[PDB]
Parts: structure tokens; C-alpha cells; sequence
């Protein structure tokens, strides 16, 4: 991986974000037979939403995870979903306490930056508040 | 290693001095140079201190303004010179070299410095 | 509690390297940011932080780019926690204001030089943060020279003025303290007779007092000086212990003679929201 | 300015006795203190520095002992070349030198 | 002159040598003594059940391609040539978290001896695990273990012990606990048994008694004062109700 | 070839050098000259028994193998160039979990004068401990040391020295405090000759001197206790006749103080002795159950 | 076990073994007890824990591995690592409730047709607790329990 | 006094006690325990009340 050319994808609403390294760098390359290069890696992402608290427990949220080159503009790097996106496991082995996932979207845009124009990539978790903690709780 | 200083000699009441003191076994710009000055069968008491490597300098509050020590690190020399002088001034002038945890290891001969 | 702040930021740096200069190709270079490490870079660091770093993910988040005569754009993006020392004195009126200084480590003033790119746009979506407890009010981009015992250095300082807003703080500090000063004074509106019923009141009220006062003490730093919440609370505390006091002192004389039962109770009935109210007056126009 | 007072001033003894001299400090001065034997019309040498280090050249009968404001030299079994004038200085701050004490036989 | 003759020394030291392999890789084990200076004992946690221990941790051993005989003195080289010799695969079993200090460089030491003797040191701030048995909290004597192993190599490759065998742990006396009282330490040499071979092993144990004036001020004089507040009930009249329930209820509340 | 010049001065400087040989390995003594620059005096830690600290680190030698001569006479070199060369392995004796920054790239400094000197600089937070003795806790004073020294080179090979008087070699900046519960006094340096199984090192001390700040454990925690004394002592001037009145006002300032002493165990670590604020909670938890019991009597 | 993160903590020595017919030698010994950093300049198999949240791989004082080559081909390679994975929990008979904490790993960039795993040892007899190795305080470890399948991803 | 005072114990309890399990949102053994106890402090004042 470290050997050829890899992008400078970087996620833009990320707090903290790691790889995976045990027990063994957790990325895997593809090189095809016409040059196509596949490279996947596992990450852990802490990304950030600010979550407008008004109508708090019975909220609905969709905050996103957005990613784009950090070096390389719409003129250089251009990136585009596939017909089979994002997917999700189960669903139910997932750590949401206090929320429940509805579905997703995704979203291309170009941001305006003091480095130039860049291409991001918007994915959108839509999440609504389960009322079982908070109302055994306080209620 | 070794602190070579000038010799004994008079001067008038309000004249000026320049006492100068050479180093040979060492270099100057490495340590601290200080003078002292001892009084007939008193105790000794602290000039001024000259870092020859940067150039710059302290005094004692009693000799501020008095003593202006200065360096040359081609000859390896430090100079004290001394203006103003008054008749309290006939002492006898060490000059040291700091070293081993502060502590004026290697000093000159002294000069005997007498106004008449 | 930690006197300090987090920021991530999009730090980018423009300087001008000739040996970095080509003319063949009419197009900007952006290049694989390991090449950062095969290049100078400025050793810009940040005085007042505490814990700062580079995101990794999914490569080192930095940016190289190279123009044809010579000017080098190296860009990071770092989440740094820097340090600032606020003044709690006026805690939760109050207005902080905690600066990131920019200055470079071995490079003095004589052999680098710092500016900000624009001088007045260098730095851009300060307008679009929001804090959930504070609120930008202005933020300034200064240039300066410092000295040390080395040499004299560059240093560019970002402050942001950071105001507190009081709209959580009302509801959950100040309606409470407020609320139990006026259910104190409701044991006024009960005869001198019931001795057990007043007494309960007050001391229960004296008891909320501090019941608040730990959940309140839970939550900052020990910081010696009074604060604004500090004097508020000891305030309504001292208002609710002269009333339990005022109820014992009218409960002392009221054997020898019932005229000053009624004579204090009235008086006190009129006259502690009067002087409350004045305190808090006096306390809302001095704070803001 | 910290000032450094030495006693006694004069001192009077046999060959071959301990004798224990006292420095005092006004401020503080960890153990940068310096003890200096000076003979009539000569030069200070360097005895101990440190509070308690014998310079490389000096006998082992001289010891020095420290403190942050109490020093003193002593010196068990004297010989007949020891009597000479002995200053303490400080050396924490700008260098201040005791009043001294002769040490005669 | 005396410091290209140590560099040329250094230098031929350090050509064919193999990392890969310890001294004598076909041959006898190689043995290996350990000093351990603890600097600080940090928090003993109960409810994380660990202890954060500061040490100096020394090795020594005995390796044939690091002898010379050209200057006769002993060399404390840089701390970074220790990532060129071989050093012994060094782990403790029962840590959470550790590291060596690297303030302001790499807090470790590499010293050789004109016979081949190497002496090797780092500063080790490390988070053991140690359960505790809390069935007698707070009048408690909590025994838990460092175990210094071998990983790679078994125990007919490496020989652990201690360097003195009863002094080879020190600073002990100087350790001062919050809560605790250290009343003894024992060093243990000892072999276990994994499926992949025989491993020799090391045990530092301290036993560690908890004080009590803590706990006594801070939680038993308080309920033995509401206990004793809650006799008052008594002294009241029996028709006088309200004082009773009050009283009673707020110690049971209390 | 304006930097060409200087890359060959860098080349031959480096030409023939051991970074693991110390200057003078068996002809002198490495005599390093130390400096302390404290940008910020971090919080002290009274749970932990540790402080922070953010120092610049300076200290100088004199390697007679780094002499040069060419158009410059100081070069103010990288922080790469220090891994090259031979630099004195300093640690701190006290230190818990210390950091050397390195954003954005490692803050260090180096610079060689012509004559063999480096100055060698280095920007670094350090936690250090801090044995407190909590007798006199909130009215106490203290000594935070900070005492550092050369790893793996004794006596007779590397010792320490400060670069200016003792007196003024640890400098404190006067914006630079992060305190908040404590008042930083003065400093104090110091040398020593400490002795390990390894041999006699050389450790240079520094105490900062701390006074606690009473001004906040006062108004949290001693006027309550008055307060609940007084607000005991209150019901001394009721009628007799009234038993449920006195009766709950002596058992809820009772359940008061053990409010206020559990809210306040809060503040201190759990040190097995008694502090001052131990003495006067204690005191006060006497007078309240003291006025109780007398109600109990009358 | 951290029931506040839905997640668990395990301290493993994690052994795998593999046949490479390029390490083949003949010398004087029949097994190369060598060092860890001889596993980094050959292959190993690059399995991850499938529900693993954020491990550690010992380093203190050496890295904590261990490669052996035996004269036939056949490698050990061991590594001593602190697992920190994922439990999902059913909290509804909470607090008298039974759990089974799952510990998934696999092959990461290879698939079924290049790298399978298998237990070394009978399947009841591979995964091995220590007798002492319990850090549990509010759980009681009942038995262990392996199994081998295949995900399509 | 009884009544509201076993409220409160009741009520503090529930919270310390609401503390320690992690926060799910669906309801727990625990959880039904302490529902139906406060249920039954609640009975005894409402029962006291009508007396
Ligand atoms: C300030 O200073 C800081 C501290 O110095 C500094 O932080 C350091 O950052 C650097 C650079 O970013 C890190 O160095 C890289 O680390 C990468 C992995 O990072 C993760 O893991 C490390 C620990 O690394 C160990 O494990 C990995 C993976 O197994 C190895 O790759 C490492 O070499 C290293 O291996 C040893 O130690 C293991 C135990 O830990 C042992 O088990 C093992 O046996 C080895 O002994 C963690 O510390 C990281 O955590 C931190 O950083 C992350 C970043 O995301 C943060 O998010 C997090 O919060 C932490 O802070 C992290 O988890 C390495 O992959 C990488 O190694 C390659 O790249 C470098 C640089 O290009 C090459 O020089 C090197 O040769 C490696 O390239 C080879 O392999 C790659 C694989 O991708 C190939 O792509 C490449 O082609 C090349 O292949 C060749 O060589 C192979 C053998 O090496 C061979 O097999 C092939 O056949 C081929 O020949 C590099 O080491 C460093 O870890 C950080 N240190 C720490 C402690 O944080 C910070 O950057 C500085 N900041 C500034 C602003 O200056
Ligand atoms: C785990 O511990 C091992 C060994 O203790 C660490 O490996 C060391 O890693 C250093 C940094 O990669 C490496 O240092 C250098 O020197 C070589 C030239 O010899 C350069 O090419 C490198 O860029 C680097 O400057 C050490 O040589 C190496 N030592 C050994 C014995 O392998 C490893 O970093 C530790 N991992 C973590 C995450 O801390
Ligand atoms: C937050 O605090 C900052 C530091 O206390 C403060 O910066 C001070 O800002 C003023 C101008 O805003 C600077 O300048 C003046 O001094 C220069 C010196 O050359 C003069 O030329 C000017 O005419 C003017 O008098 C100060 O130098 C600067 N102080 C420091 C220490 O940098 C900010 O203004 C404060 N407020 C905000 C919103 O950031
Ligand atoms: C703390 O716990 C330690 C482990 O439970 C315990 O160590 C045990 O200590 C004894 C005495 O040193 C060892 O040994 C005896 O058995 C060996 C077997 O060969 C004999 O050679 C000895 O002469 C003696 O009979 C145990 O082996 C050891 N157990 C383990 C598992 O290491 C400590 O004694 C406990 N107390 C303290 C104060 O550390
Ligand atoms: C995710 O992205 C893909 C690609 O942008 C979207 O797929 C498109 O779906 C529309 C119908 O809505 C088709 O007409 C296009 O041909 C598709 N494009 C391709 C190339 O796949 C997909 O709808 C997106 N899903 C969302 C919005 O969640
Ligand atoms: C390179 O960048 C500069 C400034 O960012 C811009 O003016 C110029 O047009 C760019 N070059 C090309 C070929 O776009
Ligand atoms: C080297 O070390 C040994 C033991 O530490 C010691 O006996 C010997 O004297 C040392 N060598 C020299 C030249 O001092």
C-alpha cells in the first residue's frame, strides 16, 4: 500500500479517527489485469454532528460523515458512489442506545476552500431517539 | 590552567586604570571571567562578572557605574577599567575564572593598584 | 476544570522556495504528502498547547503543493488543545478571551518571517462555529516579535473572544436558589402557633440551599476568588438563614409580648422581597 | 544581594587539634558555596566547592559540610602550612565573600 | 587518537553482527540478571484492579561478539545503539499499559564491559493487573505480582535471575503510599510451562497493607455517630410522636 | 551555488562522526551547561501528588569535533540535525508522563558556533510528582521539586552545570501560571550527586515553592460548617415547650454536616491523617451533636 | 467486561502456525527460536478481529512476538496482544442475565480460495483460559466455546 | 413523614441505583423491581391518605 500511489482521502467532520493495526495493518490491495487499483481499509471514525437539542427526547437527527482529497482538488481528484454504496450489517448488533437507524443517503457537493475547489462526499445517518431510557428515567 | 595579570603601578586621585589579565591554558569564551578586589587584611569583595562569549556583563550595586570590564578573545585577555578613583580604591585586584560548580577556581596573581 | 480549549483547524503555510521552482509543465504540483518529509517545512509550533496532532486517517491528513516559481503551499490539518487561563471572577456573566499563539522554534527573527495570508480573511470559519455554552464575539489576528534568552522569534497570535451565554444557567442555577428563597418566605404566611411547620420549612429550605450547593460544586474547578454564581448563592443562603433567624427571634419574644409577633412577622412579610429584590438588582447591574 | 557572615574572626591553636569554622547565609544558597584559603600577599586557592567536594589538588584533611544556610570547614588534624586567611562565598547568586578568619598558630 | 580509536573499536563491533540471533543462538543459554530500582509505586486502583509501578529496570548478560581489548575502560555508548545489539525479549505478563519514558530522549542505557558483560537499563512506568481480594475492604493485605518472562526464547535459550538475589529490588523502603503500607516484597525465580515451550520467569510480589485512619474518619466515625444520634429517639417521650419518626427516619435516611 | 557552500560545510562537519561517543569519551569530562525557561506553571494536582510543567530546555556543551569556518559563525540548524550528532541523554528523576511537542515539526533547536559550542534547545511539558504533605490542608505549603540528570553517564563522564547564576538560570515567564488553587512564590535550584546501582550521577534540582489559596476552600466548605453551627446554636433560644421544632432542627443540621463532610471528601486525596479541615469539620460535627444531645438533656 | 460500552477486555497470547515451503533450511539445530523482528521481512497472515474495537499489540520491553522455523517449513508465529472486542448485550433480565461473548477473527485481503484458518488442537481443546486469568469482578466465566464459518462480504 | 420520606428513599434509590446499568432503552429486571416497590410505597401513602 505505502509502495504506489494512494489518495489523500481524509474525512472532514472527524473528531478522532484510526485504522486498525492488529494484528497486522488492516488494508488489503487489488491490482487488476487493465490497472485498476482496489484498496480497502478498516477505520474507526469518531465524527462530529452538531445535533440541534430542540424537541430533546423526541428528536429525529441525520448528521453526516463526509470525506474528501485533502491535497488534491475537483480538478485533480474526482471521486463518485457506486450502485451499491454503502451498506449496513445487521443493524441490531450496533451500539445505539438511545437512538435507531432509519436509513441513509448519500450526497456529492464541491466546497469552496483557500486550497481550491474539492469534491466531498457526504454520507447521511438518519436517526430518531428511542424514548426508553430517558422516559424511566425522568418521565 | 593559568591567569597572567599586569603589574603594580600608582595613580593620581581622579584619574582612570585598565587592569588587564591573561589567560593562557584555556579559553575565555568557555567560562565566566570575574573580579575581585581585597583590601589590606580584609575581606574580598565581588566587581563584576563578564561573559567573554556573549559579551555581556554584571556589576556589583557598589561598583555600577564605576568598573567597566570588557574582553578580547583574539589575545585571550580580560580588562578591567576603572574611573572616578578616590583614595579608597588602594586594594589589591584579583581576576578569576569560574569553574567546578561556581567556584572561582583559578585566580591571578593580583595587582596592587595604590593611589597617591 | 482543565482551563483549556479544543480546536481543529486547517493550518496551511506559503512560503517561497527557489530551488523549488520548474518551468517545463504549465500546471501546479500537488504531490504525495510524504514528500513533506524530503522538503523544509517551517518549524512552526504553538506556545500555550497541551495536546496536539495530525489526523491520520486514511493517510497523514497534510498537503503538499508546489508552483512553478517556487511558492510552496504546505498544508496540515491539526486538532490542537490549546491553553488559556480564564477569569472566572464574573462565572457565568462573564467574557473569556484565550488566544493560539503561531511562533517558530529555531528559525529567529532574522531568518524567518510570519504573516498572515490576506491579513484579515487568513483565517475563515470562525463565523460558522457553534458552541453549544459560548459564543464568538470578535476574534483578532495579530503580528508580532518576541524575545528570549536564544533570540527574538515571529509570532502570530489568534484570539477569539468567547462570551458565556445564561440561558442554561438561569434555568438551572438561578430559578432553583430563587424559588427556594421565595418557598422560605412562605413560612411567614403561617401562624406563630405551629412552631414544628415553620421550623421544618426554614431548615428545609437552609437544606435545598445545600443540597444545590453540592450539585453546584460538582462541576468547576477550586478556583479561591468568589465567583458571580458564588455570591448569588451565599446571598439567597444568608437571605434564608436571617429568615429562620427572624422566625427565632420572634419566637423568643413572643411570650412576653404578642404585639412583636405580628409586628415582625408583617414587617418581615413586606420588607425580604423588598431588600431580595434590591440585592438582586444590584447584583444583575453589576454583572451586566 | 545575599551576605555571608563567617565565624569567629580570629582563632588561636596548637599544631595537631580539629578546628571547625561557621559561614552563614542571609538568603538562601544550596550548596554553592565555596571555601578559599588565602596566605599573606597571595592569591585565594580553592579548597572546597560545592558545599562538601575537595578540590583536586588539596589534602584530605580538609571536609566541607553543607546546608540551604548553615556551612562550616573542618579541619581534623592541622599541620604547621594550614595558617593562612579562609573565606567563605556564595555562589547562588552574584558572588558575595564572607568578613574572613585568620587561622594563626 | 583515544575517541577514533573507540569509534573504529565500535565500529568493528557492530560488522557482521546479527541481530537476529542471541549469544551463543546454537549453543548453552545465555543468562541474564535483572535489577530493578522502583522509583514510585503511583495508585493503587481498586476498581480498575491494577497498580502503576516507576522503575529502573536493569539487565545484564554476557555477550562474546561485544568484547574488546583495545582501550581498556568501560563504554557507555548513546541509547540508540541498543537498537543495533541483541537484547533479550523482555515482557511482563501481568501489565495493562506500559512504556519507557522518552524525556528528552529515550530513557534507556547501554553500557559494555572489555569482557563482553552488557548492561542494559530502561525506565519503565508500567500499569500491572493485580486482582484483590476485597472481602475484609478497608482492614485488607492486598498480595500482588510483576512477572518478568522470556517471550521468544525458552528456557534452554535464556536464563532469568536476580543480580544479588535479595538486593537486586531496591528503593522499596523510600516508597510512600497514599493508602497503602508496603510490609514485605519477595523475588521468585521460577519456569512455567505454555504449549510452545518452557519459559523461565521472574517475580517481584509487595504486600501491601491498607491503612486504616482514612477509612475510619471518613466513613466509620460518621455511621457510628448516626447510630448513636438515632438513640435520641428513645430519650423523647413516647407521646410525642412527630420528634420520634423525624428523628428516626432522617438516621435512616442519613 | 549560494547553499551549495553550506551543504559542504554540513558534509565535512558530519564526515568521521560518532553519535555514540560522548565529546572527550576517555580524555575529559562532558561538562553540559543547563537553562530552564518555564513558559506556563501548570496545575498542580493534589490527588495525584503531581504537578505540570512547560519548560524550555536548553543546554549547552562543547563538542571540539563540530568546529567549522565558513561565511556564518552561528548555524542555526534543523531539529534532524540533532539525531545526527551526539546529544545528552537528560531525564527527569521525578517525572510521571512527560511529552517533547513536536507539532508541528519536533521543537528543538540547535545551533553550533564555529569554536565547537551547541546550544541545544528543546520545548517539552513535564509531569512531574510533587510529595505533599497534607497536615496543614488548605493553609499549606509546599516544595514541588523537579530534579533531572543525566541517564547512563556518571560523574566521571557527563556532569551538569547551569548556563547564568544559579540564582537566575530557571527562569519563570510572568504570564506564564496555569495555576489556580495555588500561588507560585519563588524558585530554587540545586546540585547534587545522587548514587544508583549504576553509579554517581550528577542531578541538578529545581524547587518551586507553592501556597495554597485559602479564598476558596473558606467560603465552600468553613463558612457552611460556621453556618450549621450557628444555625445549631439557633435553637438554644427556643421555648422548651416545643419538642418537634428543636428536634428536627438538631437532627437535619446533623444530616447537614454529613452532606457537607461527604460533598467535602471530595477535595482532598485519601491521605490516611488528619488534615486541618479534618480538625474543623470535626469539631464542628462535635458542637452540632454537642447542641443536639444538650436539646436531648434539657 | 464494560457493560457501559457493550464491550469486553482479553489478554491473549494469539499463536498461529503456517507451512511455507521457502523457509526451508539444514543446519545444526531443527528449530530457529529467532527473533521478533524476523517476522516483519516474511509473510504472515494478516488476520483481524472481526468485532474488535481498539486492541493493542504489546511492545514492552521488545515487541512481544515470536516466530520459530522449524527445518521442514513449518512456522509458529506468536504474538501477545490485549483484545478489546465487542459484546452485544441483551439487558433484559438484568441483573440475573447470561451472556456469550463473541471473539470473531479472520483473514483480512485474502479470501477462502487463498488463506483458510483451522484450529490447531481439537476445537474444545484450542481456546485455553488460565486457571488464574480472570480480571472478571461482576461476571463468572462458565466455559468457552469456538466455531469456524465462512461470511460473504 | 413516613410516607413522603419512603418516597424520597424510594426516589433516591431508584437514581443511585439507575446509575450503575448502562442506559438502555427498553426495561430491565431491576428496572421492574424497582417500578413495582415504589408502586407499593406509593399504595401505602395513597392508603394512608384515605385513612
Ligand atoms: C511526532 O512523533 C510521533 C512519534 O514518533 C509520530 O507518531 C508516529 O507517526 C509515524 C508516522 O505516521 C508512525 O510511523 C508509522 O506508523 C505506521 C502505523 O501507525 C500505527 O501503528 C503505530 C505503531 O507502528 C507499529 O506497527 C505498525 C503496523 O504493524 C508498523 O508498520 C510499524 O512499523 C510499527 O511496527 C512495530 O511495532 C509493533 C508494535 O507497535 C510491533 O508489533 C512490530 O513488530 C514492529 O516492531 C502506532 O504507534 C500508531 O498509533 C499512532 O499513530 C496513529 C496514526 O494514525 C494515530 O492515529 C494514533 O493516535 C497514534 O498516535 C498507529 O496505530 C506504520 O505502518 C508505518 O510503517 C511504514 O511507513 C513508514 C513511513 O512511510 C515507512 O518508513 C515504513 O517502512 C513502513 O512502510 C512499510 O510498510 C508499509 C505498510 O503500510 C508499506 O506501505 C510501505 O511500502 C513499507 O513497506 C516495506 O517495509 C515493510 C516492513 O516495514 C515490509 O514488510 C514490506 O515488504 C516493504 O519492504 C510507520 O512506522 C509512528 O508509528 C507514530 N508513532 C507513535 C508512537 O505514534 C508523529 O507522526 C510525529 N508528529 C509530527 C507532526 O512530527
Ligand atoms: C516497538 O518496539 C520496537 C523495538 O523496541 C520499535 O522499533 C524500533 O523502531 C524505530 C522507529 O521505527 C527504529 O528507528 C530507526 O532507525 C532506522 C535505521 O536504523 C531508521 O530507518 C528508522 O526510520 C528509525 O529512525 C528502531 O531501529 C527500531 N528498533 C528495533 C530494535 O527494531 C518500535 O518503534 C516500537 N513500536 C512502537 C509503536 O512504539
Ligand atoms: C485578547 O487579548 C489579547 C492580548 O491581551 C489582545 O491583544 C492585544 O490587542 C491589541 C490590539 O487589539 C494589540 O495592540 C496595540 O499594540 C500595538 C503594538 O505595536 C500598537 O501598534 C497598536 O496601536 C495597539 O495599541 C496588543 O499588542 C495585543 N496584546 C498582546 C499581548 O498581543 C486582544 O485584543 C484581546 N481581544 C480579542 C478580541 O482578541
Ligand atoms: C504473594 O503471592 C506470591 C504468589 O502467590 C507468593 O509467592 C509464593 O511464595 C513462596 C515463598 O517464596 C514460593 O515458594 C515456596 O515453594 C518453592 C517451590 O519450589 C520452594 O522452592 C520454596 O522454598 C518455598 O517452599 C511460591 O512458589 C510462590 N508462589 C508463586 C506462584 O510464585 C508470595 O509469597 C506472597 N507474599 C509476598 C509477601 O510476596
Ligand atoms: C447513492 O449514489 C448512487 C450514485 O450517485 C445513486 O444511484 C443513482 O440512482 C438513480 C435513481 O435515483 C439512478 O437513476 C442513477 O443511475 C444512479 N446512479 C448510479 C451511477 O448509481 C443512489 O441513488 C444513491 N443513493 C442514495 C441517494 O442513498
Ligand atoms: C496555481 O495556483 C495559483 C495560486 O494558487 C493560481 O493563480 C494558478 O492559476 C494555478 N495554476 C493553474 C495552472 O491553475
Ligand atoms: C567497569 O565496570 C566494572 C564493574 O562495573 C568495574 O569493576 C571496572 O572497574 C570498570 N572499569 C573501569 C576501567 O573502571
Amino acid at each position: 500500500v505505502g509502495k504506489i500511489w494512494i489518495p489523500d482521502t481524509f474525512f472532514r467532520n472527524s473528531k478522532k479517527a484510526d485504522a486498525h493495526w492488529i494484528t497486522t495493518p488492516n488494508r488489503m490491495l487489488r491490482i487488476w489485469n487493465d490497472g485498476r487499483v482496489l484498496y480497502t481499509l478498516r477505520l474507526t471514525i469518531d465524527a462530529e454532528c452538531q445535533l440541534q437539542l430542540h424537541n430533546f427526547p423526541m428528536d429525529e437527527h441525520s448528521c453526516p460523515l463526509e470525506f474528501s482529497s485533502y491535497g488534491y482538488p475537483r480538478e485533480e481528484i474526482v471521486y463518485q458512489w457506486k450502485r451499491s454504496s454503502v451498506e449496513v450489517g445487521d443493524t441490531r448488533s450496533w451500539r445505539l442506545y438511545q437512538f435507531s437507524f432509519v436509513g441513509l443517503r448519500n450526497t456529492t457537493e464541491v466546497v469552496k476552500t483557500t486550497s481550491g475547489d474539492y469534491v466531498v462526499m457526504s454520507v447521511y445517518f438518519d436517526l430518531s431517539r428511542r424514548m426508553g431510557y430517558f422516559t424511566i428515567q425522568t418521565y | 590552567v593559568q591567569l597572567q595579570q599586569s603589574g603594580a603601578e600608582l595613580v593620581k586621585p581622579g584619574a582612570s586604570v585598565k587592569l588587564s589579565c591573561t589567560a593562557s591554558g584555556f579559553n575565555i569564551k568557555d567560562t565566566y571571567m570575574y573580579w575581585v578586589k581585597q583590601r589590606p587584611e580584609q575581606g574580598l569583595e565581588w566587581i563584576g562578572r563578564i561573559d567573554p562569549a556573549n559579551g555581556d556583563t554584571k556589576y556589583d550595586p557598589k561598583f555600577q557605574g564605576k568598573a567597566t570590564i570588557t574582553t578580547d578573545t583574539f589575545s585571550n585577555t580580560a580588562y578591567l577599567q576603572l574611573s572616578s578613583l578616590t583614595s579608597e580604591d588602594t586594594a589589591v585586584y584579583y581576576c578569576a575564572r569560574k569553574g567546578l560548580r561556581w567556584a572561582m577556581d583559578y585566580w591571578g596573581q593580583g595587582t596592587s593598584v595604590t593611589v597617591s | 476544570v482543565n482551563m483549556d480549549y479544543t480546536l481543529t483547524m486547517y493550518f496551511q503555510q506559503a512560503w517561497r522556495d527557489k530551488r523549488l521552482s520548474y518551468n517545463v509543465i504549465p500546471l501546479n504540483l500537488t504531490l504525495d504528502n510524504r514528500v513533506a518529509d524530503q522538503l523544509w517545512v517551517p518549524d512552526t509550533y504553538f506556545l500555550n498547547d497541551k495536546k496536539s496532532f495530525v489526523h491520520g486517517v486514511t493517510v497523514k491528513n497534510r498537503m503538499i503543493r508546489l508552483h512553478p516559481d517556487g511558492t510552496v503551499l504546505y498544508g496540515l490539518r491539526i486538532t490542537t488543545t490549546a491553553a488559556c487561563m480564564m477569569d472566572l471572577r464574573r462565572y457565568p456573566l462573564d467574557e473569556q478571551n484565550c488566544t493560539l499563539e503561531i511562533e517558530s522554534y529555531g528559525y529567529t527573527t532574522d531568518d524567518i518571517e510570519f504573516y498572515w495570508r490576506g491579513d484579515d480573511n487568513a483565517v475563515t470559519g470562525v463565523t460558522k462555529i457553534e458552541l453549544p455554552q459560548f459564543s464568538i464575539v470578535d476574534y483578532k489576528l495579530i503580528t508580532k516579535k518576541v524575545v528570549f534568552s536564544t533570540g527574538s522569534y515571529p509570532r502570530l497570535s489568534l484570539s477569539f473572544k468567547l462570551k458565556r451565554n445564561i440561558g442554561y444557567f438561569i434555568l438551572q442555577t438561578y430559578m432553583p436558589s430563587i424559588l427556594i428563597t421565595i418557598l422560605s418566605w412562605v413560612s411567614f404566611w403561617i401562624n406563630y402557633d405551629a412552631s414544628a411547620a415553620r421550623v421544618a420549612l426554614g431548615i428545609t429550605t437552609v437544606l435545598t440551599m445545600t443540597t444545590i450547593n453540592t450539585h453546584l460544586r460538582e462541576t468547576l474547578p477550586k478556583i479561591p476568588y468568589v465567583k458571580a454564581i458564588d455570591m448569588y448563592l451565599m446571598g439567597c443562603f444568608v437571605f434564608v438563614f436571617m429568615a429562620l433567624l427572624e422566625y427565632a427571634l420572634v419566637n423568643y419574644i413572643f411570650f412576653s409580648q404578642p404585639a412583636r409577633a405580628a409586628a415582625i412577622d408583617r414587617w418581615s412579610r413586606i420588607f425580604f422581597p423588598v431588600v431580595f429584590s434590591f440585592f438582586n438588582i444590584v447584583y444583575w447591574l453589576y454583572y451586566v | 544581594n545575599i551576605v555571608m557572615t563567617q565565624s569567629p574572626k580570629s582563632m588561636s591553636m596548637s599544631v595537631g587539634e580539629r578546628v571547625t569554622l561557621s559561614c552563614k547565609a542571609s538568603e538562601y544558597v544550596g550548596t554553592y558555596v565555596s571555601w578559599y584559603q588565602q596566605k599573606p600577599e597571595q592569591s585565594p586557592k580553592l579548597l572546597i566547592y560545592g558545599a562538601s567536594n575537595r578540590y583536586t589538588g588539596v589534602p584530605d584533611r580538609f571536609t566541607g559540610s553543607g546546608s540551604a544556610t548553615d556551612f562550616t570547614l573542618t579541619i581534623g588534624s592541622v599541620q604547621a602550612e594550614d595558617l593562612a586567611d579562609y573565606h567563605c562565598g556564595q555562589s547562588y547568586s552574584y558572588p558575595t565573600f564572607g568578613a574572613g578568619t585568620k587561622l594563626e598558630l | 587518537s583515544n575517541m577514533s580509536l573507540v569509534k573504529e573499536t565500535v565500529d568493528r563491533l557492530l560488522k557482521g553482527y546479527d541481530i537476529r540471533l542471541r549469544p551463543d543462538f546454537g549453543g548453552p543459554p545465555v543468562a541474564v540478571g535483572m535489577n530493578i530500582d522502583i522509583a514510585s509505586i503511583d495508585m493503587v486502583s481498586e476498581v480498575n484492579m491494577d497498580y502503576t509501578l516507576t522503575m529502573y529496570f536493569q539487565q545484564a548478560w554476557r555477550d562474546k561478539r561485544l568484547s574488546y581489548n583495545v582501550i581498556p575502560l568501560n563504554l557507555t555508548l548513546d541509547n540508540r545503539v541498543a537498537d543495533q545489539l541483541w537484547v533479550p525479549d523482555t515482557y511482563f505478563l501481568n501489565d495493562k499499559k506500559s512504556f519507557v519514558h522518552g524525556v528528552t530522549v529515550k530513557n534507556r542505557m547501554i553500557r559494555l564491559h572489555p569482557d563482553g558483560t552488557v548492561l542494559y537499563g530502561l525506565r519503565i512506568t508500567t500499569t500491572a493487573a493485580c486482582m484483590m481480594d476485597l472481602r475484609r475492604y478497608p482492614l485488607d493485605e492486598q498480595n500482588c505480582t510483576l512477572e518478568i518472562e522470556s517471550y521468544g526464547y525458552t528456557t534452554d535459550d535464556i536464563e532469568f535471575y536476580w543480580r544479588g538475589d535479595d538486593n537486586a529490588v531496591t528503593g522499596v523502603t523510600k516508597i510512600e503510599l497514599p493508602q497503602f503500607s508496603i510490609v514485605d516484597y519477595k523475588l521468585i525465580t521460577k519456569k512455567v510451562v505454555f504449549s510452545t515451550g518452557s519459559y523461565p520467569r521472574l517475580s517481584l510480589s509487595f504486600k501491601l497493607k491498607r491503612n486504616i485512619g482514612y477509612f475510619i474518619l471518613q466513613t466509620y466515625m460518621p455511621s457510628i455517630l448516626i447510630t448513636i444520634l438515632s438513640w435520641v429517639s428513645f430519650w423523647i417521650n413516647y407521646d410525642a410522636s412527630a420528634a420520634r419518626v423525624a428523628l428516626g427516619i432522617t438516621t435512616v435516611l442519613t | 551555488d549560494n547553499t551549495t557552500v553550506f551543504t559542504r560545510i554540513l558534509d565535512r562537519l558530519l564526515d568521521g562522526y560518532d553519535n555514540r561517543l560522548r565529546p572527550g569519551l576517555g580524555e575529559r569530562v562532558t561538562e553540559v551547561k543547563t537553562d530552564i525557561f518555564v513558559t506556563s506553571f501548570g496545575p498542580v494536582s493534589d490527588h495525584d501528588m503531581e504537578y505540570t510543567i512547560d519548560v524550555f530546555f536548553r543546554q549547552s556543551w562543547k563538542d571540539e569535533r563540530l568546529k567549522f569556518k565558513g561565511p556564518m559563525t552561528v548555524l542555526r540548524l534543523n531539529n534532524l540535525m540533532a539525531s545526527k550528532i551526539w546529544t545528552p541523554d537528560t531525564f527527569f528523576h521525578n517525572g510521571k508522563k512527560s511529552v517533547a511537542h513536536n507539532m508541528t515539526m519536533p521543537n528543538k533547536l540547535l545551533r553550533i558556533t564555529e569554536d565547537g559550542t551547541l546550544l541545544y534547545t528543546m520545548r517539552l511539558t513535564v509531569r512531574a510528582e510533587c510529595p505533599m504533605h497534607l497536615e496543614d490542608f488548605p493553609m499549606d505549603a509546599h516544595a514541588c521539586p523537579l530534579k533531572f540528570g543525566s541517564y547512563a553517564y556518571t560523574r566521571a563522564e557527563v556532569v551538569y552545570e547551569w548556563t547564568r547564576e544559579p540564582a537566575r538560570s530557571v527562569v519563570v515567564a510572568e504570564d506564564g501560571s496555569r495555576l489556580n488553587q495555588y500561588d507560585l512564590l519563588g524558585q530554587t535550584v540545586d546540585s547534587g550527586i545522587v548514587q544508583s546501582s549504576t553509579g554517581e550521577y550528577v542531578v541538578m534540582t529545581t524547587h518551586f515553592h507553592l501556597k495554597r489559596k485559602i479564598g476558596y476552600f473558606v467560603i465552600q466548605t468553613y463558612l457552611p460548617c460556621i453556618m450549621t453551627v450557628i444555625l445549631s446554636q439557633v435553637s438554644f433560644w427556643l421555648n422548651r415547650e416545643s419538642v418537634p421544632a428543636r428536634t428536627v432542627f438538631g437532627v437535619t443540621t446533623v444530616l447537614t454536616m454529613t452532606t457537607l463532610s461527604i460533598s467535602a471528601r471530595n477535595s482532598l486525596p485519601k491521605v490516611a491523617y488528619a488534615t486541618a479541615m479534618d480538625w474543623f469539620i470535626a469539631v464542628c460535627y462535635a458542637f452540632v451533636f454537642s447542641a443536639l444531645i444538650e436539646f436531648a438533656t434539657v
